[PDB]
């Protein structure tokens, strides 16, 4: 789970 | 006229040029300039000195006078009579009293004072003690006529000790330099008396510091017990600490007494050691400032002179504690001391001052590798260590750096600095952290969450502060168990993510969002254990390579390239989950991912590829994957091959160069990464590529020799120079990687010297590019071995017309020179056969052109043709007594010594000295070795079966009396005998050499100085 | 305005004559023209307090052509004690420079310089300078050729001599 959270996060990773 | 430089002297005159010179401007004081210099440099100006000194109104004049005076005295002493000697010193002594009598003089102008007593340091080695014996008395006995003239004593101490023991070697003979050391030593028990009573009596004073000063310089050379077995350790650590304007040299000082040479097994010295640093630090706390002073701001509004104090401080603490430590940790009653001290380096080490700061950095590196070895002691400093990691973490520097660099084509390139100040901190400081994480683990995560914490709520948020904590993170990795790691690493980038979406702005996102970057990018083993969040991370790039914010697609692309270095194994293996080597995922979309990217990004994003393509074992599938990555240049480039095939005119037009240039730009990238595996890629564009070189090279060079050398500053010749020069780096490139060496010799060295050799030869040149020097360079390096005939060819086709480029002065095309002799060096090296085939005459030339190298100003070209002499000996060595060999002897043997001794004894080609000595060694070994089977004479000039030996010795004694008449025949007798005789040991063979260049400046040597080495 | 001497040594081809070239003029001059004696450079920079000039004696680096030598560092305020890294040996000369200079100038700020630093090939390693520990002197990576910590030298130099540690360079 928590890696896979950590992707999620990752891909949500916006400059704006 | 402010010409002086006749019969009469004019000091008024003299003392208005120099005037001029020093308190004038522009062309006037240029003038001075010369005229001062011309003056300066009279053989006969000395006889003036002493009026000047006498009758100037100018110090600087005065100052002038002194320079000739130290000339006269370095290099013709010996020639004056005894009583003219003694006259001169007479003045000099005279001189300095008379200005030490004067109160504003002594203190206004330090300078002419220091002049003044060097110039007597300079007749001190030239005269004491032999021809002066009563020096030292009579200057104690002086001391006590004037506090200046103490004063100064102890400045002309000062100057002696230099002279003697800091910068005697490579200004004396090793005898001389003996002889004065041992004679400095005989006195010195005097010296130290006037030295201690002066201390022990005199209360902190200009004449104190000044005997601080000199005793600086005594503490090099002097025996421990004038430190131990006297009062003075207790008189610097406790006296002149608690006097302001005595503390810092008297840390200088004891910072030299923590360096002497002490027993090891005297359990008093042990004691006084420990004794004196616990009085030093003890009066720094009771007269300075204690343990919880507060450097940084200290340092911060500190005034230079407290500045320096810190500094010396640290140099201290940093000495002692690397020389002591132990002592300090063995008694237990000495804890409280240690951890003080400790404790100030600590203090020291906040101030914001990097070379401070590193002073401080090499010993914590020291103490954390000594816990880090012996853990048993780690409980005593763990207080220390605590505050020394907070400290590393909050001072992290950049782990890399960018130049934004224009070359000579006009182009804006972005190069990474390697091996810079700040790598090195870096690497310090992660090295010092590294051992800190295992000290203890559990206390540097906590330290780093803490930061993170205090960067999420904002107390500590900045710009600087994230990123140095992002570059501290990043420094640890690899350190944690992977378990540790997983779980710091995710927390990490976690905190980060959700701070990057709680900042506002899209500065502040970027800054942190490049620092997630960082993190992930530092931590390779967390995305190889996780496919998934490495895959996001890479397609998050991918997204943040189409952002115009400034700054981040070079980061996007130097994230994704680090990444891929690192983790180039998960690209090409099919990770199950996903259908396909995610390789081809990005070969897939490059044209899209790549699209708002600028051509050095694209290059980069290519490199990067090419680095995962080489992970490929199976030919086939990476042959496909390398083709499929180059597709788009490929076609670009096809269409392009067509049309200039078949139009000319296409170099013409400034797009099509761009698009030329890109396009070999990409292949240089791609190959840079990809190596002997860009081989098919080559294959691919080389006959074209060669062909396009041929004509943009023709149409420079048409230009040039049309227009002049203005045309290679032009845009259009700019473009046309890119693409000649990515050509030829993408060809150094690969050979230079190359594993197929068969395949370079037989496809890729024949079409690639036809192209360039003949260019080059028929370029003008202003035309001619010292890239095809390299080239041919790397080539050769690489397989000419295998290419005798192409070596050959090389040499016809650069050999003479360089050398006529660069034979002209040593000024002219300077990267030329450099690369001219790189590459007859490594044809030297590779395939000598080529110059044994050279006709007579061309052989002739290569001599000359390895001479012009000797005499070269330039340490490049000189390195180099030091070499190519020593190799070309090495080479004709390894021929027997054969004619060849036989000849070149005959022919060039003398011109080499000669040319070695020219370089040898020349002024200004010092840098080459190691490389010449060995040279000289070499020849004279071919002679007094025996290994030269015929007459190196000539005409039975020497009668018929005179041994090699005694001709060299003759050649030798006549061509040194020629060059330097005024050397005796006993000094060179003497220098021949012991170069002779030395000829197997390179270190007392090169102190022979020196000991002969220190008598050739200077008259009326010591023969005796060559059998320096013999004596001892 | 105020102006401040600054003398410039080192050993021949360290990079000095094109460092305060490429200062005046913003060319990089890639021969090597060997200084002879000194040449004197009005240099002015521009910075939030002011405007500040250093008369830079650039002093020539080869025994041969060293004129004055010692005789030019007479009423400097400040130096720049330039090596090149790619030489070990013009590091070895660096304190026999200092010793000249300091000889003359007793008290004035002073700026080791390793120039070259864009070489490949950097033969005087980072950890190895360390000369300027005992000497406090200021020291930094330079490079005439890449521009890399171009105006470190003197903006140190100016906040010293103008005793402001908040100086910054500015444009004109
Ligand atoms: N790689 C590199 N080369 C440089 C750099 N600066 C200068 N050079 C080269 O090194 C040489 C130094 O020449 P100058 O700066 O005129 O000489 P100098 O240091 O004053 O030496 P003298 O005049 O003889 O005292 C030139 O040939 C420059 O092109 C640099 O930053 N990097
Ligand atoms: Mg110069």
């Amino acid at each position: 789970g928590e890696v896979d959270d950590l992707c999620e996060l990752m891909a949500q990773l916006s400059i704006n | 006229g402010i010409l002086d430089f006749s019969n009469d002297l004019d000091i008024a005159l003299l003392d208005q040029v120099v005037s001029t010179f020093y308190q004038g401007s522009g062309v006037q004081q240029k003038q001075a300039q010369e005229i001062l210099t011309k003056f300066q440099d009279n053989p006969d100006a000395w006889q003036k000195a002493d009026q000047i000194l006498q009758f100037s109104t100018n110090p600087q004049s005065k100052f002038i006078a002194l320079s000739i005076l130290d000339k006269l005295i370095t290099r013709k002493w010996k020639l004056l009579p005894n009583d003219h000697r003694i006259g001169i010193r007479n003045f000099v002594v005279g001189m300095i009293i008379s200005m030490c009598q004067d109160d504003e003089v002594f203190k206004t102008q330090k300078n002419l004072i220091n002049k003044s007593d060097l110039t007597l340091v300079q007749i001190l080695k030239q005269e004491w003690p032999q021809n002066w014996p009563e020096f030292i008395p009579e200057l104690i006995g002086s001391s006590s006529s004037s506090v200046n003239v103490c004063e100064n004593n102890m400045i002309v101490l000062k100057l002696l000790s230099e002279e003697v023991f800091d910068f005697s070697a490579e200004q004396m003979t090793q005898a001389k330099a003996l002889h004065l050391k041992n004679s400095m030593s005989k006195e010195f028990e005097q010296i130290f008396k006037l030295c201690f009573q002066v201390l022990e009596q005199g209360s902190s004073s200009s004449l104190i510091v000044a005997t601080l000063e000199s005793l600086l310089r005594y503490l090099h050379w002097i025996p421990y017990r004038y430190i131990y077995e006297t009062n003075i350790l207790e008189l610097l650590s406790t006296k002149f600490m608690t006097s302001p304007d005595t503390r810092a040299i008297t840390l200088k000082c004891l910072t030299e007494v923590s360096n002497l040479k002490i027993p090891q097994d005297n359990d008093l010295i042990k004691r006084q050691t420990v004794l004196f640093f616990q009085n030093t630090l003890q009066q720094i706390a009771t007269s300075v400032m204690p343990v919880t002073a507060d450097l940084k701001a200290t340092y911060a509004n500190a005034n230079g002179n407290d500045q320096s104090f810190l500094q010396d401080l640290a140099m201290f603490l940093t000495t002692y504690l690397a020389r002591n430590r132990a002592l300090l940790e063995s008694d237990e009653s000495l804890r409280e001391l240690l951890l003080n001290a400790h404790q100030y380096l600590i203090q020291l080490s906040k101030i914001e001052e990097r070379e401070l700061f590193k002073t401080t950095l090499d010993y914590w590196h020291n103490l954390v590798a000594d816990l880090f070895y012996e853990p048993l002691k780690k409980h005593i400093y763990e207080e220390i260590c605590s505050q020394l990691r907070l400290v590393i973490i909050e001072n992290m520097v950049r782990p890399e750096e960018v130049l934004v660099v224009e070359n000579d084509e006009g182009e804006i390139v972005r190069e990474f600095v390697k091996e810079s100040d700040t790598i090195q901190l870096y690497k310090s400081e992660r090295e010092v952290l590294v051992y800190l994480t295992h000290l203890n683990v559990i206390d540097t995560e906590e330290i780093m969450i803490s930061k993170l914490a205090r960067q999420i709520d904002g107390s500590e948020w900045s710009w600087h502060n994230i990123n140095t904590l992002s570059w501290a993170i990043g420094s640890i990795s690899g350190t944690m168990s992977e378990d540790t790691e997983k779980r710091f690493v995710v927390t990490v980038i976690k905190d980060l993510l959700d701070l990057t979406v709680k900042k506002r702005g899209k500065d502040n996102k970027a800054v942190v969002a490049s620092d997630i970057m960082y993190v992930v990018g530092q931590y390779p083993r967390f995305l190889k254990a996780h496919w998934n969040f490495l895959r996001t991370v890479i397609l998050k790039l991918f997204e943040f390579m189409h952002e115009t914010h400034e700054g981040v697609q070079d980061m996007a692309c130097d994230t994704f390239i680090k990444i891929v270095q690192k983790c180039k194994y998960h690209f090409v293996i099919q990770q199950p989950r996903e259908s396909e080597p995610f390789i081809q995922t990005i070969i897939r979309d490059i044209q899209k991912t790549t699209a708002d990217l600028q051509p050095q990004q694209v290059h980069t994003f290519y490199k990067a590829c090419g680095i995962i393509i080489s992970e490929e074992r199976s030919v086939a599938e990476r042959n496909r994957l390398l083709s499929d990555l180059m597709q788009l240049p490929n076609m670009a480039w096809d269409t392009i091959v067509e049309q200039s095939t078949a139009n000319p005119t296409l170099l013409l037009d400034s797009e099509t160069v761009k698009i030329i240039a890109n396009i070999i730009k990409t292949n240089v990238a791609v190959c840079t990464s990809m190596g002997a595996d860009f081989y098919p890629q080559l294959g691919h564009i080389y006959y074209n590529m060669l062909q396009l070189y041929r004509a943009v090279s023709s149409m420079i060079s048409a230009q040039v020799a049309a227009e002049g050398l203005i045309a290679t500053k032009t845009p259009k010749v700019r473009g046309l120079r890119t693409i000649k020069k990515e050509i030829l780096k993408l060809v150094e490139t690969y050979i230079s990687k190359a594993r197929n060496l068969d395949d370079v010799v037989k496809v890729l060295v024949e079409p690639l010297l036809n192209a360039v050799l003949e260019d080059y030869m028929n370029n003008v040149p202003d035309a001619r590019d010292a890239e095809v020097l390299n080239c041919m360079t790397t080539v050769v390096e690489k397989v000419g071995h295998m290419i005798p005939q192409g070596v050959i060819l090389i040499l016809q086709s650069v050999f003479e017309c360089t050398l006529d480029m660069i034979n002209k002065d040593f000024t002219e095309y300077p990267e030329h020179r450099v690369e001219f002799y790189k590459l007859l060096k490594v044809i030297n090296e590779k395939s000598f056969a080529a110059f044994l085939e050279l006709p007579p005459a061309a052989f002739k030339l290569f001599v000359d052109a390895i001479c012009w190298a000797f005499k070269h100003n330039n340490r490049d070209v000189e390195v180099n043709g030091l070499q190519i002499a020593l190799d070309l000996v090495k080479n004709i060595e390894r021929m027997g007594n054969v004619p060849f060999a036989n000849e070149f002897h005959k022919n060039y043997f003398f011109i080499f010594v000669s040319e070695t001794f020219f370089v040898l004894t020349d002024s200004d080609h010092k840098s080459g000295f190691s490389k010449q000595a060995l040279l000289l060694m070499k020849l004279i070994s071919l002679v007094y070795d025996n290994k030269i089977s015929v007459p190196l004479y000539q005409e039975a000039e020497v009668p018929q079966g005179t041994s090699n030996q005694v001709y060299l010795s003759q050649y030798l004694a006549n061509m040194l009396s020629n060059a330097f008449p005024h050397l005796t025949s006993e000094q060179i007798a003497s220098f021949l005998s012991a170069l002779t005789k030395q000829y197997k040991d390179l270190v007392v063979f090169k102190g022979t050499l020196r000991d002969f260049l220190v008598q050739i400046k200077e008259v009326g040597g010591d023969p005796t100085d060559y059998l320096f080495a013999e004596d001892k | 305005v105020p102006t401040f001497k600054l003398v410039l040594v080192g050993d021949g081809g360290t990079g000095k004559t094109t460092f305060v070239k490429r200062h005046l003029t913003g060319e990089f001059e890639k021969k090597y023209i060997a200084t002879i004696g000194v040449e004197v450079h009005p240099l002015s920079f521009y910075t939030n307090f002011g405007e500040i000039k250093f008369d830079v004696w650039d002093t020539a680096g080869l025994e041969k052509f060293g004129g004055l030598r010692d005789g030019y560092y007479i009423n400097a305020q400040c130096a720049i004690i330039m090596f090149d890294v790619t030489s070990r040996i013009t590091y070895k000369n660096v304190p026999n420079w200092h010793r000249d200079l300091v000889r003359v100038c007793e008290n004035i700020p002073i700026v080791l310089c390793g120039n070259k630093v864009d070489v490949k090939e950097r033969k005087v390693k980072a950890k190895t300078i360390t000369f300027h520990r005992k000497k406090n002197l200021q020291y930094y990576d330079i490079s005439a050729k890449s521009n890399y910590n171009f105006e470190k030298p003197f903006l140190w130099l100016a906040r010293k001599l103008a005793g402001n540690p908040q100086l910054e360079f500015v444009a004109s």
